[PDB]
């Protein structure tokens, strides 16, 4: 009970550090990014969109579910770089095309049922 | 015995970050972990010996063309067996899923009785047969 | 085979063209003329019978180089030997029902149905509910034109399988091609894919 | 089957066969496109008496695995025997 | 029993050789595979003049759907909804109620054809013969819409098809 | 203390004096076929759906109405179970009408089921069926006499539960009719519930005539508010429209009746 | 049968038209509404009453297995005639 | 002793010059490393009994085509290649101790089908 | 134009059909066997009955055994014929394809 | 066996899988935590996580095993478990003509060996069983997506995955490129409940609640 099998990291401590060596990964390669898929973003979007991506998890203490994350992303990252992915793939992560939802409750009273 | 070197993770499960749903369906929904009633139309009770899991209905809509009836809820045609009440709400927690039990109702015994259809001076005696 | 078999330009083409060795075969989860190629005495219609394959008569085709020339003439000679049981199936063909005259497996008559009370019912559930399949797991495969094919069927005792895992023989042999595209160019992966027998509905399913 | 003798001649010796005997488009040799109507026959269960459905039925003599083994000088012993080797053909031995 | 495909040894006498040396300078099993694409040249094409002439089929053969009357003109579908039920791609939607004179009868029976399978399971379930597979398939349309069978589209298709579906299931009842 | 041993199977279920074989095998899981029997009415005996062996003894007897006696050993899949079970479903299917694709219990009714599961696969019935009248019995509840089993389960329920003594079984034999006799209407707050008694598609509902398919329906659990009682319902809906208001079982509000306002 | 609403729109046998403000009126113009002359509950109705001498009759559709399963209808009201369920064919009986 | 075969039908399955020298040798290998294993391993029992038998096959049968018919494994270099396996195999069960008790009993239902 | 590594991307045709048989009878998921190697489809589907009728623990009549193996044969000739005419029209060679498929 | 609609038994193979069931069990009692044989003659060895790959090297290179094809790798879902996925090895051995079913199970966290270094032919279906149910394989030589879209969330084979899914695809014109947003059906798939409230089988009966 409560003793379970790691993937990568034993400890929060060293998941991090992978969380890091990831985040540095990501961070140099929007440039290149940019630039193959000739995406009519600014550096700085795609940047703030991984960031944007990351703090969507800060809340993680399960050591095994960041190293699924990690595991993730450099499938993500490896998608990228070998350019398996097309623009349409990395154009993904904006939703250009959806038009923005209500937040509060009077708007979405308004329009449907939904909570 | 198990010689695998393993950790300690003393926080409760919880996979909504690597399950791939959508925020939307993850905090606005509410499950419903039942025992499903007998269909009234029949006496078999074959259907009312697990738990299911299912979700809050939304909206349908008839299609502007041939008024089929639309959907934009994904998890309109889930449902999920369990086989105790336990296992279902364990799954409902790891998902991040609100949920709703309700404890199974089943039949209370009944006292039948051929004979009293006869009675001498109770009510019970029937006047057809 | 006039047009193939002896011309020097086809045998160019397809001589030591994927060579595949027989333990590599074995070890990759090859199956069919992939094994047969590189002289592997295996098929399923004669080890592991189905239906009335061990009535008929016929000869399994076995290369001995293990390339693209050898499973080319494995394909030619197994249609050899499949007219060769077609000729066996149109003379011992019997009489007799075409179903298993069980009616709560299969339908019945549409005559029977319109006329039988018991046949109506059964006609009414095989058609909407279906028949419930016993619990149990089973791993059932065949000799398939492009190898081994079977399925991992499920049943929890409904009326509808609980997991169905097909097992296509494409799946392994295309894993496979960058092993046996080793040292070759880009004509011969052109190659190397047909003699692989690959269609991708059953390795993408 | 309109091909003149001549030419009958030459596609038969330009390709080495006797093509006139195996034709590869159908002619008056094909069935007949309307057919008399069939009597089917029935299947073994087709009885009025000893015919029980309990006696034939297969779905339910199938049973729950076995279980040989559960944690809840002996021989050594194989799947099976071992797989007797194929003979050569007689029919055509070598292609 | 198995044969070998590829397992034979050259002879080597002088005039197997030669033989060899021939048939290598001087192109004999290349011209000989020209002699077999002459032959074909003269030879009776197997193209019909289509839409002339047409492929053969069978009775059996399932094509657009239709459905079908008694010979009284009144409506075979009676509502079962067992097509509705075994159709795997649930390209079946069907509604029903009470007609004006008490009869069982559809108000919705679509059939979207693009979902549809042309499996004929449908056929096999129906207890009256309703909706049959028709011997047509030459229905091609310039928009999708056009797929989107409604009832009246259905018994439109049953009422100008019936004589030879008629016949079709005259020809095939007896299999069945 | 006052338990009595019997044995299911060989199975040991220990169970009050007075209980019956059927409820002996509840005990258990297993549930015996049955056509007349209903938990909720008087034991009538008389589908013999429900006929099992018991080891030892010569005669099947009817596991409904047999109270179980110390020792006994239920054998509720015996050959000779097996082929009582295949007898009747046989008799009720022989003037039973082939109606199915036009009567509304298709695909939720026993029968049907019951004949899957217990009864034989193929007919050997080469005689005229028999078909009786309708009776109209009011707005509500629509009669097709032609598919009853004679399984007296409305007569029981409209004497017991509503009170209202005017179902009946006229005649004898072959030709005994169920039904009011004389043009009469079952006006009650309870009628609509022999709907739901009645195995076969010899009681439907009237309003939700043809218009569904068991299988195709979407069932919410749900509660009622047209009373204060607040009985438990089903509410059947078929793609955004609701088809029909079925009783769900509460053994302290309602158990499996509803007024016929709620239905 | 076939008839036409106040605005023109012909009238299906299921009862169906779109009102006078309905939108989904525009898919039809520069088109046509596909509508089935032959209704069928008039057909059923020219059909006469086939008298018979017993008081149960059976009906297969005619046909034989070309039909629909065999039904068996009771005669015995007089007031009115014994309908088939699934073909519409009405039956009565000989002088009660 | 029989004349040499000049191919053994399978690609990559070299002929042996010295199939029963060979032979000899691999179980001789195969029944020195079984003696590491403990006495009573279900593995060191099996598998001495049957290293065994086919080595009795080998010292009393000179004639290959005639081994072959007694070893029933195919070409003799078919045989030799499972004798590789088999040693390999061996060497890897001391490492894994398979005949150790059971590491851990699965969940209450874990192996329950229908659930 | 010398190979140094293949990597496969599949799943262009992927369509779920194993979570679609999931939702089906048994009956129901029959004609998506014929969609999966769709040269061989009565191959697929035979495949597909023994799996079942094994689990069912019943047994097809004899008559239906050998038109299973009859067009179990004819299947194999489609797929051959497909699979050596199409290998040898990716070659360069198109004629047999031709000759083949009016077979 | 007389019978015409029955499939016969083969009792002769059922005893000698059952022999070999024991054998393996016997030589593998670290690993081997249930041994079963079915009433068509399969056999089935259900072990612990841990002994993937030593289990399955006994089985390909024991001389009285010589399972030396793996027929295929899949897993099952069954979220009523607390271990939900049941990893199932199908191995065929063609010395011996027969085959073996290996299983063993995992969570949505614990890895499992790799079996690539046991079968070359593992290489693909522990990606397709990644792809579509999110089982980890450690020490897998590249594992990956190998039959969903680039950049799909989810695993579309676990039972609580919508059949439709999450997103759908489509085309538009602004940004001259093929977009993904929230799935919506012009016709909702229709749940139909097929099950019959009478129990079918009664050999299969679980003990009562
Ligand atoms: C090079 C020389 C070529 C010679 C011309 C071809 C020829 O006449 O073949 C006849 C004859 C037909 O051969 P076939 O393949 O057996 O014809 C099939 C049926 O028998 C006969 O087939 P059929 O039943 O269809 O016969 C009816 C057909 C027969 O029509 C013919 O007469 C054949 C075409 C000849 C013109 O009628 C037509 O269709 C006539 C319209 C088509 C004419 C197209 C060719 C016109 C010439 C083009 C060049 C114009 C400048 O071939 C020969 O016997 C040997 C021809 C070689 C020797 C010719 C010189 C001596
Ligand atoms: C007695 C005195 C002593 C001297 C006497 C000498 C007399 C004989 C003179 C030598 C004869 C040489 C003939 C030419 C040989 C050249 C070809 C060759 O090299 O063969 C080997 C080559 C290669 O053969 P290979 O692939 O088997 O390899 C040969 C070498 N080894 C085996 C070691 C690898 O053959 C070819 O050229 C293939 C032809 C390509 C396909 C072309 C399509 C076929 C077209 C057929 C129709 C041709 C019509 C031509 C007429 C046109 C009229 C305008
Ligand atoms: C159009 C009008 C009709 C006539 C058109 C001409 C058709 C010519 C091509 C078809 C030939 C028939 C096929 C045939 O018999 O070949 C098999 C035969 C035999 O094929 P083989 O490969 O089995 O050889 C048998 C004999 N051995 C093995 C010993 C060599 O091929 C030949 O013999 C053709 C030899 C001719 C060589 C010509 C090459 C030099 C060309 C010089 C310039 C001119
Ligand atoms: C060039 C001009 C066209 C040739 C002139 C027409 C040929 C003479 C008429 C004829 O057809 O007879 C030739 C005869 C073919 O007859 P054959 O097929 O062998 O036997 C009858 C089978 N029903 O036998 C022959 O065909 C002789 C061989 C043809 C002559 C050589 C032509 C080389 C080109
Ligand atoms: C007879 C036909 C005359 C007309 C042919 C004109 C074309 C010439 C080009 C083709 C070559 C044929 C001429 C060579 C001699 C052939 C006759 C001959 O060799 O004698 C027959 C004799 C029987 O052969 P056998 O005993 O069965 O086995 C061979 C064992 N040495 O074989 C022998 O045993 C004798 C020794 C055989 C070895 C001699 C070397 C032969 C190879 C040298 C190359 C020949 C070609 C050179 C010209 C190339 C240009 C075409
Ligand atoms: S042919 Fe098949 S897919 Fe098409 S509507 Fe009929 S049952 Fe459905
Ligand atoms: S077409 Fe036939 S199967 Fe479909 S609902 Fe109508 S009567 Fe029933
Ligand atoms: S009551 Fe049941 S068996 Fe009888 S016709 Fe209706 S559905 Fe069929
Ligand atoms: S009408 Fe229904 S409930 Fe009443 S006796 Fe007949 S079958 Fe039973
Ligand atoms: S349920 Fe017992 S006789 Fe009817
Ligand atoms: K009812
Ligand atoms: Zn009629």
């Amino acid at each position: 009970s409560t003793s379970v099998k790691p993937i990568f990291s034993r400890d929060m401590n060293e998941a991090k550090r992978r969380v890091r060596e990831l985040y540095r990964a990501w961070y140099r390669e929007v440039p290149n990014t940019v630039h193959l898929f000739q995406l009519d973003i600014s550096v700085k979007q795609g940047r703030d969109k991984v960031r944007e991506m990351f703090k969507k998890n800060a809340h993680i203490t399960d050591p095994r579910v960041v190293d699924l994350l990690v595991i993730k992303g450099k499938m993500e990252l490896e998608e990228t770089i070998k350019v398996w992915k097309q623009r349409t793939h990395v154009m993904r992560f904006f939703h250009e095309t959806e038009a923005p939802r209500p937040k509060d409750f009077l708007s979405k009273f308004y329009v449907g049922h939904d909570p | 015995t198990r010689d695998t070197q393993l950790i300690t993770v003393d926080e409760k499960l919880d996979i909504t970050t690597i399950t791939g749903v959508p925020e939307e369906h993850i905090k606005t929904r509410k499950a419903r972990i039942f025992v499903p009633a007998r269909n009234n139309m029949q006496s078999g009770v074959n259907n009312t010996k697990k738990w299911k899991m299912e979700f809050d209905t939304r909206e349908r809509w008839e299609n502007p063309l041939m008024g089929w009836a639309s959907t934009a809820d994904p998890l309109s045609n889930l449902v999920l067996t369990f086989s105790t009440k336990e296992d279902a709400v364990a799954f409902a927690e790891k998902n991040g899923w609100s949920y709703d039990v309700e404890e199974r109702k089943v039949p209370k015994p009944k006292s039948k009785s051929y004979g009293a259809n006869f009675s001498w001076n109770k009510r019970t005696r029937v006047s057809t047969k | 085979e006039e047009m193939l078999t002896n011309n020097r330009i086809w045998r160019n083409r397809t001589v030591d063209i994927g060579i595949v060795t027989a333990e590599d075969a074995l070890n990759y989860g090859f199956s069919g003329v992939m094994l047969r190629g590189s002289g592997i005495q295996w098929d399923l219609r004669k080890t592991q019978p189905y239906d009335v394959y061990d009535q008929v008569e016929f000869d399994v085709p076995i290369g001995s180089r293990g390339d693209c020339y050898d499973r080319y003439l494995c394909r030619v000679e197994e249609m050899r030997q499949s007219i060769r049981i077609i000729s066996q199936c149109l003379n011992k063909m019997p009489p007799g029902e075409i179903k298993v005259d069980d009616a709560k497996v299969s339908p019945p008559k549409r005559a029977e149905m319109k006329t039988s009370m018991e046949s109506l019912i059964h006609h009414f559930k095989l058609y909407t509910e279906g028949y419930q399949v016993p619990p149990g797991a089973t791993y059932t495969a065949i000799e398939a034109p492009k190898g081994e094919f079977g399925v991992y069927l499920v049943s929890d005792g409904s009326s509808r399988p609980y997991r169905c895992k097909i097992k296509a023989p494409g799946f392994a042999h295309l894993a496979g091609l960058d092993k046996m595209s080793k040292g070759h160019m880009l004509a011969d992966v052109v190659a190397i894919i047909g003699t692989q027998d690959i269609v991708f509905g059953e390795v993408d399913r | 089957a309109s091909a003149t003798r001549f030419i009958q001649w030459l596609r038969n010796w330009a390709s080495g066969r006797d093509l006139q005997a195996k034709l590869q488009l159908r002619y008056q040799e094909i069935s007949k496109r309307t057919q008399p109507p069939p009597k089917l026959p029935v299947g073994p269960s087709h009885k009025l008496s000893n015919n029980y459905y309990c006696t034939r039925d297969g779905r339910r003599e199938a049973m729950p695995p076995s279980i040989v083994m559960s944690s809840q000088e002996k021989k050594a012993v194989s799947p099976a025997p071992p797989i007797k080797r194929w003979e050569l053909s007689q029919d055509e031995p070598y292609l | 029993t198995y044969k070998y495909v590829n397992l034979r040894e050259p002879s080597m006498d002088m005039k197997s050789v030669t033989d060899r040396a021939a048939q290598t300078l001087l192109w004999t099993e290349l011209i000989r595979g020209l002699g077999m694409t002459l032959s074909y040249l003269f030879r009776e094409p197997a193209t019909i003049n289509y839409p002339f002439e047409k492929g053969p089929l069978s009775p059996r053969f399932r094509g657009e759907h239709a459905l079908r009357r008694y010979p009284s003109g009144e409506e075979r579908c009676i509502a079962c909804k067992l097509c509705e039920a075994v159709c795997p791609a649930q390209a079946i939607t069907i509604e029903a109620e009470p007609r004006a004179d008490g009869s069982r009868r559809t108000t919705r029976y679509d059939i979207d054809m693009t979902k549809c399978i042309y499996c004929g399971f449908c056929q096999e379930a129906c207890p009256v013969d309703a909706i049959v597979e028709g011997p047509n398939f030459e229905f091609s349309t310039e928009t999708h819409e056009e797929l989107l069978y409604n009832k009246e589209k259905l018994l439109n298709n049953g009422d100008k098809w019936e004589a030879e579906i008629a016949a079709n299931i005259q020809a095939d009842y007896l299999y069945r | 203390s006052n338990l009595i041993e019997v044995f299911v199977d060989g199975q040991s279920v220990m169970v009050e004096p007075g209980t019956t074989v059927l409820q002996a095998c509840e005990k258990v899981g297993m549930q015996i076929p049955r056509f007349c029997y209903h938990e909720r009415l008087s034991v009538a005996g008389n589908c013999r759906m429900c006929l099992v062996e018991i080891e030892k003894a010569p005669k099947v007897v009817a596991a409904c109405a047999m109270p179980v006696m110390k020792g006994w050993n239920i054998l509720t899949n015996s050959e000779k179970t097996k082929k009582a079970r295949e007898g009747v479903m046989e008799f009720l299917l022989a003037n039973h009408p082939l109606d199915c694709p036009i009567c509304d219990q298709g695909g939720e009714c026993d029968l049907q089921d019951q004949s899957m599961m217990f009864g034989s696969d193929r007919s050997r019935f080469l005689e005229g069926k028999r078909a009786v009248e309708d009776k109209n019995i009011g707005p509500l509840v629509k009669t097709i006499m032609t598919r009853c089993i004679q399984c007296t389960r409305c007569i029981r329920f409209a004497s017991e539960i509503a009170g209202v003594d005017d179902l009946g079984t006229t005649g004898r034999g072959n030709d005994m009719q169920v039904g009011t006799y004389i043009e009469k209407m079952f006006m009650s707050e309870l009628s609509g519930n022999i709907i739901d008694i009645c195995p076969v598609g010899a009681l439907t509902s009237k309003p939700y005539a043809f218009t569904a398919r068991p299988w195709e329906t979407r069932k919410t659990e749900s509660i009622d508010v047209m009373d204060a009682v607040g009985s438990n319902i089903v509410v059947s809906t078929r793609t955004g429209e609701v088809m029909r208001i079925l009783p769900r079982m509460h053994e302290d509000i309602n158990e499996e009746w509803i007024s016929d306002k709620t239905r | 049968g076939v008839r036409t609403s106040p605005t023109g729109e012909k009238v299906t046998h299921t009862g169906q038209v779109y009102d006078d403000g309905d939108y989904r009126k525009v898919r039809f113009v520069g088109r046509q509404k596909e509508v089935n002359e032959n209704f069928a509950i008039d057909l059923i109705a020219e059909q006469p009453v086939s008298q018979v001498g017993s008081r149960v009759i059976s009906c297969d559709g005619g046909g034989g297995a070309l039909g629909h399963p065999r039904v068996y209808i009771n005669l015995d009201k007089e007031t009115k005639t014994g309908t088939c369920g699934y073909c519409g064919l009405q039956f009565r009986q000989q002088h009660h | 002793a029989g004349l040499l075969k000049k191919t053994t039908g399978l690609v990559g399955l070299a002929v042996c010059e010295t199939p029963h020298e060979r032979l000899k040798i691999l179980y001789t290998k195969i029944l020195d490393v079984l003696g590491h294993i403990p006495k009573n391993a279900a593995y060191r029992k099996y598998t001495e009994q049957i290293t065994n038998e086919k080595l009795s096959m080998v010292k009393a049968e000179p004639d290959v085509k005639k081994l072959e018919e007694r070893l029933q494994g195919g070409q003799i270099e078919e045989v030799i290649l499972q004798a590789e396996n088999e040693l390999s195999l061996a060497r890897k069960m001391i490492q894994w101790k398979p005949w150790e008790p059971l590491v851990e009993e699965p969940p209450a239902s874990q192996w329950k089908w229908p659930i | 134009e010398m190979v140094r590594k293949c990597d496969p991307h599949i799943g262009l045709l992927h369509r779920g059909t194993e979570k679609l048989i999931e939702y089906k009878t048994y009956l129901q998921a029959l004609p998506y066997f014929d969609r999966l190697d769709y040269v061989s489809m009565m191959c697929n589907e035979q495949a597909y009955s023994l799996a079942v009728e094994k689990l069912l623990n019943i047994r097809p009549p004899p008559r239906a055994q050998w038109i299973r193996v009859l067009f179990g044969e004819i299947t194999r000739l489609l797929n051959h014929i497909m699979a050596v005419t199409t290998h040898a029209l990716d070659i360069g060679a198109m004629t047999p394809f031709f000759w083949m498929f009016e077979e | 066996d007389t019978r015409p609609t029955v499939r016969p038994r083969n009792d002769v193979a059922h005893k000698q899988l059952s022999a070999f069931g024991e054998y393996v069990a016997e030589i593998l009692p670290k690993y081997v935590q249930q041994v079963q044989v079915s009433c068509f003659n399969e056999l089935e060895i259900c072990i612990h996580p841990d002994g993937v790959i030593p289990v399955l090297t006994f089985l390909r290179d024991h001389s009285n095993a010589q399972f030396k094809s793996l027929a295929d790798l899949t897993a099952v879902d069954i979220p009523t478990r607390q271990n939900r996925f049941e990893i199932v090895y199908n191995l065929l051995s063609l010395r011996f003509n027969s085959r073996i079913r290996v299983k063993t199970y995992t969570d949505e966290l614990t890895p499992i060996e790799s079996s690539v270094p046991v079968y070359k032919a593992a290489n693909w279906y522990e990606r397709e069983i990644w792809d579509m149910f999110g089982v980890f394989f450690a020490n897998h030589p590249d594992l990956r997506r190998i039959l969903t879209d680039y950049g799909f969330e989810g695993h579309p084979f676990r039972k609580d995955f919508p059949l439709s899914g999450y997103v759908e695809l489509r085309y538009d014109d602004e940004v001259k490129r093929v977009v993904a947003e929230p799935v919506e059906l012009a016709q909702e798939f229709r749940k139909f409940d097929l099950n019959s409230p009478w129990e079918a089988f009664p050999a299969y009966r679980q003990p009562p609640e």
